[PDB]
């Protein structure tokens, strides 16, 4: 309707050759990209517009700059006139021109576009002559191409001037080359080694600094949060330094952080209050990443113990969120468990779903040795009422955990048990693989387990899991619960074969084994079940694995030689020492 | 001026009888009981207050509790309102980005839009002596 | 039977709505638009099963009536029964848009108020 | 003066003008608070001064403020009982509408006070003078049930109940059987209270003179009911068979399933049965022809239908063919029921259109549609030879989602046929024209496992699959064994570093204690004897059914009886959506 | 790094898209869908900062609009939160004051402001002033 | 008698 008169229009203004004006194109230009916002595609002569960069108008030719950032095509001719005008921009002694140049480039990411300007955007760079809005656009330039194509950057002699820009009076370029040096710290830390040691001096000249200096680099009384915040994590990207100077230099800029974060607001804006609290976040996270000051991870960890008492969620939420590498300490590890409680408040009184994922997420890395058995019971109580979207994640963390810290596996059974009636559904496969592995190795925990999931399967509304889970233990342990009543093979058979029909087909190929264990184990119980082995159901089944599994069970079971029989059908040598794949499918998860 | 200077914000002895005349002038003026809170039109509300009038900047002290708030200091006559904002106000395409009705929503600590409203049965007798101690 | 009927928006912001049974919330109300209108194309079918919850949904080209159960009712019923609101709210007030919603808010749910009881579908 | 709202940028009280005595103002300022309700505010904070204030007019104001008291019933009873006693006193209304909006906005309260203090108004309406009293009364009644707890004249209530069953009006007494069908959710003492030689005759007259609506609900209790007489039953179904109502698809189904559940006779013998045999069928053909969703809803019935009784819509296909312009889900179903139905008369008629259905655009009907080919191949005798050919054309145009699921139904065809088609393996597993699905490699490796003695140079094809042994296929053994229980007996000192590479695999390696039980269970048995193991593993296989893609038995007894239910259309257990 | 800045009305419409990462069309298209279903539900009595699958959206709602920037978790919420109102600011402090109906007719403008604010995941000038400068001196 | 609040850009 509206939106085909508006392509009507478009087509009437630039459908042909018709005679038109450079005003009348550029509000042509700027027509189809305003009906390009509303949600419309139109490449109607895109060399028209490409045509167009090499004039004088800047507005015009910003236009065409955005439209073939918002429309950049695959064409060969028109991006090779793109790449001669953006060459013709650089080589231009126009700030602007080639700051849109460099903007075009870092948009774009082109691979031709990246191998042909690989080199003369660093002699931009650190060319003097250049004023300092250039410098600032060209470090993220070429921070995009390092990020788009690492292989192609050299590492070429001008480290010495990047490493030199931290020195400058402007500040932007001081963050665009900490955007840099923090990204290129992961491969060249020599490189930029002294570049910690001028770094330090930097923040120590931002934080020291009244409110006479920074007259336009300030926010909200706060000097320079986005530079320090830069500062400091470019810091934790380096090991602490070696020499005591700056040692000490370091230790007295993140003691003046930490007592001013102490000191009472100047004004009661909440935006300076959260960007006086971001440069005491990344502090905290700096220190608990190097981890080297026990004076400093002490008030670090009182700090943020104080600010979890603060009545802002989006505080909380960071006070949570910056505690879980704190946990994993030894000296302020007791500091950290102080509040087992007031972590577990946090989960019971809620307000806020990700809030109470980063709560379960610290109680998790904090769980060593506090208390097991209340993380766990806090963690299924949490589980009870959860959402249906993140629940895989804290089941592995309940199984890791419950397999982790346990002295008698009995719990331990009785977690799982709980885990897989609890919401079974979204219970991954390798926990049923490691109740049964744990179950086989220990030789305790046999009887116990066979009757409490033999009492469990007695519920009508169990789940598909808690069927796989009985139907093997059953299959591997009827033999030490046959003396009670209640525990008859006969009963054993029954009620899996009442479970066997309506689920589905690893649970009907797992069953079938148990079935034939049960015939190698009772010759009572050998008739029904060879009956149930021999029936039509079950040989001329569609699956090729229960017919299968069916067929040769079926002549298994009749050869005359109980003694290859109990041979071939023996018990189960326990399973070799593996290396956690509940945590390897965890870490991939995550 | 003071009208202007408060709808502009889009981005000696402090005696009780002298406080309730200034007020009842600011009403009689069209000043307040139409406006949101923010903390520039406190101070631009003090400075002018102390510009006009000569007047020390410690009367203006409200009440930080949940919900209603009282002014603490005894003679000004205007207590603030939570005004609940409608939920076909904050879709308008005219409506300013940088204001109170969502600029001053992060800044309090119950999280609360504040507007000004007068209220005379405060002129009776005091309220924060009674609420709070 | 019903355990809620939600009218949305072509965007996803609720225009009428109602609880009948305690199983059905908030996060039943934005589940539904969270994984069903707010999602990619080739629309499957119409009963959804989501945690344990089965969502019918009917769009009129502009709208969608929404029915949101827990438990086994009859199939055909509830679409039969948004049939019948779609066409008495047609010969109530012409075609079915925003204006058509908000210009007759009160008469939608009066007519909620005797179509439906507790799930029921009881006849006017 | 509390919770002060804004119009539009102003400011305006909200209690004063619900305590004021405008009457327009205060219905303007409650539609508001009910609009701010229905777009999720929280205006728990005005309970006291909506419900208490009432001194206005009757009707629209109190009809609001029962929608606010039925929205909000779940807030606390100590501000739910602020003026919760002139509330409950309405049973005594001149209004019978007015009474019968105060029961059903009392009903929908779960209050600890609700058993106490709502079984006056409830039976002081019960025996009422206008049916729309009763119904609302057992509605409510259905509602306190649902609870299934122990009220005060809970009882009395059932009793009530009961009685309302043999009553006069139609719809009222719908609604009864309804609320006994709804307590009859559990399984109580009184469970399904028959009462026939009254009850039965009552419900036909109901279901004679009723309405549009409560027929299913009869229907849906009949459909429980269980006779054992011969002319109360053929009464039962002379009653029950005229069936075209305006609820073109729900009293349809629910009809339907009474008459598939009224089926105990001779099913060769019976006349009658061929009766219903001939009256089913234009219900279920002319049910097609309505709305998608219930089109749908008919389409996984009568796939239930068809996989239960063939012999209904057997005769008749050609409502069945797809057309151009449906929806992807009918697309679907009645793609299935054609490859159901497809019987040896209609061959010509099918396979056309399912060779022409797979140049489409839908990616899953494509799927469905190779499948389906596949599966007539499985259903027709005389067309296999040409559906394989169809299958190989089909792959030879080297598409990755043809292949992958065209192959599965070539195996389905060297299932049921294992000596008439020893030729195309030594071509299509020479192919492998795509990087495959799961259940495409257990296609492969179960094709290459069997039928070993045409296909020698197999070694290397499950060597390729052997080095990265991550997936979910314990074909890789089990159809390594059964060939290399034979290969590697015709020549000793060979592929001994495949069956015992395998199961060393499958031993120490294999996490899964499904796949280690199966390891150990092979290397037990062909180590000790081999005779024994080719006995065992080798030994001869039955063919599978005609019907390739059907549900369990067990489970098809359980849908029939929800045929109307949410379970037919889900096709899972009734227990899987609680 | 920043990997999109959005601006979405709560109507469903999308008035400034920046994307730095490589997104594909059906990307584009699908990830604005789950930005709105997630972002347009939680009330203001919530955090600001949302996950995705690794993401750490952060949003902001002023007067209808939705600023979210994009990030993974490795950087300061708070300092990006900052970002955003102090981009809020500099669009709110161009004129005498600013409105989604100036957002849209005024796009030239914000495009500008962008990407004279941000550039390549990451922030150019952490000032206004100077940004205001440089608005004002290519106003000509 | 109060005036009213600028809440529309003009």
């Amino acid at each position: 309707k509206r939106i085909n008169k508006e392509l009507a229009n478009i087509r009437s203004k630039f459908k042909g050759d018709k005679a038109l004006d450079g005003y009348s194109k550029k509000k042509y230009v700027c027509k189809l990209l305003f009906i390009f916002l509303l949600g419309h595609d139109i490449d109607f002569g895109h060399m028209e517009a490409v045509n167009l960069l090499s004039s004088n108008r800047y507005t015009e030719k910003q236009i065409g700059y955005l439209f073939i950032s918002v429309l950049v095509n695959s064409n060969s001719e028109l991006i090779r006139l793109i790449n001669n005008a953006i060459k013709n921009d650089l080589a231009s002694r126009n700030p602007t021109f080639m700051g849109l140049a460099l903007h075009c480039i870092a948009n774009v990411g082109s691979r031709e576009m990246a191998e042909a300007f690989a080199g003369e955007i660093p002699k931009i760079l650190v060319a003097g002559d250049t004023m300092d809005s250039v410098k600032q656009s060209a470090a993220l330039c070429l921070l995009r191409l390092y990020r788009t194509s690492p292989d192609l950057v050299p590492m070429g002699d001008w480290t010495s001037r990047v490493v030199h820009l931290l020195n400058d009076q402007h500040l932007g370029v001081v963050t665009a080359a900490t955007s840099l040096i923090t990204t290129l710290a992961q491969k060249n830390p020599e490189e930029f080694k002294t570049s910690v040691s001028l770094a330090v001096s930097r923040l120590s000249r931002i934080v020291t600094s009244a409110s006479t200096d920074l007259q336009d680099y300030t926010y909200y009384f706060v000097p320079a949060p986005w530079l320090s915040v830069k500062l400091l994590r470019l810091l934790q990207c380096y090991p602490p330094p070696e020499d005591p100077a700056v040692r000490g230099r370091l230790t007295e800029c993140l003691e003046t952080i930490l007592n001013k974060a102490q000191e009472p607001p100047k004004s009661k804006k909440v935006q300076h209050s959260n960007a006086k609290n971001a440069v005491l976040f990344e502090a905290i996270s700096l220190i608990i990443h190097h981890d080297s000051e026990p004076n400093l991870l002490v008030r670090a960890c009182n700090q943020l113990g104080q600010f979890l008492q603060h009545r802002e969620t989006n505080l909380r939420y960071l006070a949570l969120e910056s505690m879980c590498t704190l946990a994993s300490s030894e000296f302020s590890h007791e500091a950290v468990k102080t509040h087992i409680e007031t972590v577990i408040n946090a989960l019971k009184t809620e307000r806020d779903v990700s809030v109470r994922q980063r709560a379960v997420d610290l109680l998790y890395a904090m769980c060593d040795r506090s208390n097991a058995q209340q993380i766990v019971a806090e963690m299924l109580s949490y589980l009870e009422t959860a959402d249906y979207s993140i629940r895989e994640e804290i089941v592995l963390k309940v199984a890791i955990l419950a397999e982790k810290y346990a002295v008698d596996y009995t719990w331990y059974v009785d977690t799982i048990l709980n885990l897989i009636r609890i919401a079974g559904d979204y219970v991954s496969e390798e926990v049923w693989y490691r109740v049964i592995q744990i179950v086989i190795n220990r030789d305790d925990v046999q009887g116990y387990a066979a009757k409490t999931v033999f009492e469990a399967l007695q519920a009508p509304a169990c789940h598909e899991n808690l069927v796989k889970v009985g139907g093997y233990i059953l299959g591997e342990f009827g033999n030490l619960i046959a003396g009670d009543p209640r525990s008859s093979p006969l009963i054993q058979f029954n009620l899996l074969h009442s479970k066997f029909h309506l689920c589905s087909v690893p649970t009907r190929a797992l069953l079938l084994s148990t079935y034939i264990k049960f015939v190698n184990l009772f010759p009572e119980v050998k008739a029904t079940i060879q009956d149930v082995l021999r029936s039509d159901s079950q040989l001329k089944n569609a699956d090729v694995e229960l017919q299968q599994r069916a067929v040769e069970y079926l002549r298994l079971s009749t050869v005359a030689s109980t003694d290859i029989l109990a041979t071939v059908l023996e018990e189960m040598p326990p399973f070799p020492e593996r290396e956690s794949s509940i945590l390897a499918k965890l870490k991939k998860k995550k | 001026g003071l009208r202007e200077r408060l709808l502009q914000a889009r981005g000696r002895a402090m005696s009780y009888k002298l406080a309730i005349d200034m007020s009842h002038f600011i009403k009689e003026k069209g000043g307040l009981e139409g406006i949101y809170y923010s903390d520039r039109r406190h101070r631009i509300l003090d400075i002018y207050l102390e510009k006009e009038e000569g007047i020390i900047p410690d009367w203006q002290n409200y009440t930080s509790g949940p919900g209603v708030r009282y002014p603490l200091f005894f003679g000004w006559l205007w207590k603030l309102v939570p005004v609940n904002v409608s939920d076909e106000a904050q879709e308008d395409e005219t409506h300013c980005l940088v204001h109170p009705a969502q600029t001053s929503q992060w800044d309090d600590p119950w999280g609360e839009v504040l507007a000004w409203k007068f209220d005379p049965k405060l002129a009776y007798t005091y309220e924060a002596f009674i609420r709070y101690p | 039977m019903i355990g809620g009927l939600f009218i949305y928006n072509h965007k996803g912001e609720v225009l009428i709505s109602r609880v009948y049974r305690d199983d059905i919330g908030r996060n039943a109300v934005d589940a539904f638009r969270v994984n069903v209108i707010h999602a990619r194309q080739q629309v499957r079918s119409p009963v959804t099963n989501i945690a344990r919850t089965s969502f019918f949904h009917v769009k009129r080209s502009n709208i969608w009536l929404a029915a949101v159960t827990k438990q086994n009712v009859n199939a055909a019923m509830v679409f039969e029964f948004l049939y019948k609101m779609c066409d008495v709210m047609a010969a109530y007030f012409g075609k079915i848009s925003e204006e058509n919603i908000k210009n007759n808010f009160v008469l939608i749910y009066e007519l909620l108020d005797e179509i439906l009881d507790f799930g029921y579908p009881q006849n006017s | 003066k509390y919770f002060t709202t804004n119009k539009k940028g102003e400011i305006f009280e909200l209690k004063a003008e619900l305590n004021n005595e405008k009457k327009e103002k205060r219905k303007e300022a409650v539609k508001k608070v009910i609009a701010a309700m229905t777009v999720g505010k929280d205006v728990s904070s005005l309970f006291p001064d909506v419900v208490n204030c009432m001194q206005t007019d009757n009707l629209e104001l109190k009809k609001l403020v029962y929608l606010y008291l039925m929205n909000y019933a779940k807030s606390q009873p100590d501000m739910a009982i602020m003026a919760v006693n002139s509330f409950v006193k309405d049973c005594e209304d001149p209004n019978p509408l007015i009474r019968a909006l105060a029961v059903r906005t009392m009903g929908c309260i779960r209050v600890d006070k609700i058993t106490e203090y709502l079984c006056e108004p409830l039976r002081k309406c019960l025996k009422d003078e206008d049916p729309y009293v009763r119904k609302t009364a057992a509605v409510c009644v259905a509602k306190l049930h649902d609870i299934n707890a122990q009220m005060v004249e809970d009882q009395g209530f059932l009793d009530s109940l009961r009685d309302l069953i043999a009553d006069s009006n139609p719809m009222v007494v719908a609604n009864a059987v309804a609320a006994l069908s709804e307590i009859s959710e559990s399984h109580p003492n009184s469970n399904l209270l028959d009462l026939n030689p009254q009850n039965i005759n009552k419900l036909l007259t109901a279901l004679n003179e009723c309405t549009e609506w409560g027929q299913i609900f009869i229907l849906d209790c009949l459909s429980n009911y269980n006779p054992k007489d011969d002319r109360e039953a053929q009464s039962i179904c002379e009653r029950v068979t005229p069936r075209l109502s305006h609820a073109n698809s729900a009293v349809v189904l629910s009809a339907v399933k009474v008459l598939m559940k009224f089926l105990e006779l001779l099913p060769k013998d019976s006349d009658y049965y061929n009766m219903l045999l001939k009256k089913l069928a234009p219900p279920l053909v002319t049910l097609l022809s309505g709305e998608p969703e219930v089109q749908y809803v008919a389409l996984r019935n009568i796939n239930l239908i068809v996989q239960k009784r063939p012999e209904i819509l057997k005769q008749e296909i050609k409502v069945f063919f797809v057309k151009y312009n449906d929806p992807i889900y009918v697309k679907l179903e009645k793609l299935d029921i054609m490859i159901r139905l497809a019987s040896q008369a209609n061959i010509a008629q099918v396979l056309a259109e399912l060779k022409e259905y797979a140049t489409e655009v839908d990616v899953d009907f494509v799927r469905k549609a190779v499948r389906a080919i596949g599966r007539c191949a499985i259903k027709v005798e005389q067309s296999a030879e040409r559906c394989v050919s169809t299958l190989l054309d089909l792959i030879q145009t080297k598409v990755n989602y043809v292949v992958q699921e065209a192959i599965v139904v070539i195996r389905d065809i060297f299932r049921k046929y294992p000596n008439k088609y020893e030729s195309i393996i030594a071509t299509l597993c020479e192919n492998l024209d795509s990087l495959d699905e799961p259940d495409a490699r257990a296609a492969m490796i179960w094709i290459v496992g069997e039928y070993a003695e045409r296909i020698d140079n197999a070694d290397e094809l499950l060597e390729s699959f052997l080095e990265g042994f991550h997936d979910e296929s314990t074909q890789v053994q089990l159809t390594l064994l059964t060939a290399i229980v034979k290969l590697f007996l015709k020549k000793p000192s060979e592929t001994q570093e495949l069956v015992q590479q395998v199961l060393s695999l499958a031993t120490q390696d294999s996490d899964n204690p499904d796949l280690r039980d199966r390891g150990y269970i092979y290397w037990r048995l062909l180590s000790t004897d081999p005779v024994t193991a080719k006995e065992v593993v080798l030994s001869e296989k039955p063919l599978i059914s005609e019907e390739t893609d059907l549900i369990e038995p067990t489970l098809l007894d359980e849908l029939i009886c929800h045929i109307g239910s949410l379970a037919s259309v889900y096709h899972k257990p009734p227990n899987a959506f609680v | 790094m920043i990997r999109f800045i959005l601006i979405q009305n709560r109507a469903g419409k999308t008035r400034l898209a920046k994307w730095y990462m490589q997104f594909d069309d059906d990307e584009k298209q699908k990830l604005i869908e789950e930005v709105h279903a997630v972002v347009t539900v939680r009330d203001a009595k919530h955090t600001n900062f949302v996950e995705f699958r690794n993401f750490k959206i952060i949003y902001r709602r002023y007067a209808g609009l939705y600023f979210c920037i994009c990030v993974d978790v490795n950087d300061n919420n708070l300092a990006y939160l900052e970002a955003i109102h102090n981009f809020v600011e500099v669009l709110n402090e161009y004129f005498h004051c600013v409105s989604e109906l100036d957002l849209v007719f005024n796009f030239y403008k914000v495009y500008t402001v962008v990407d004279e604010m941000f550039l390549a995941g990451e922030i150019r000038e952490t000032s206004q002033t100077k940004v205001l400068k440089q608005l004002l001196m290519l106003q000509s």
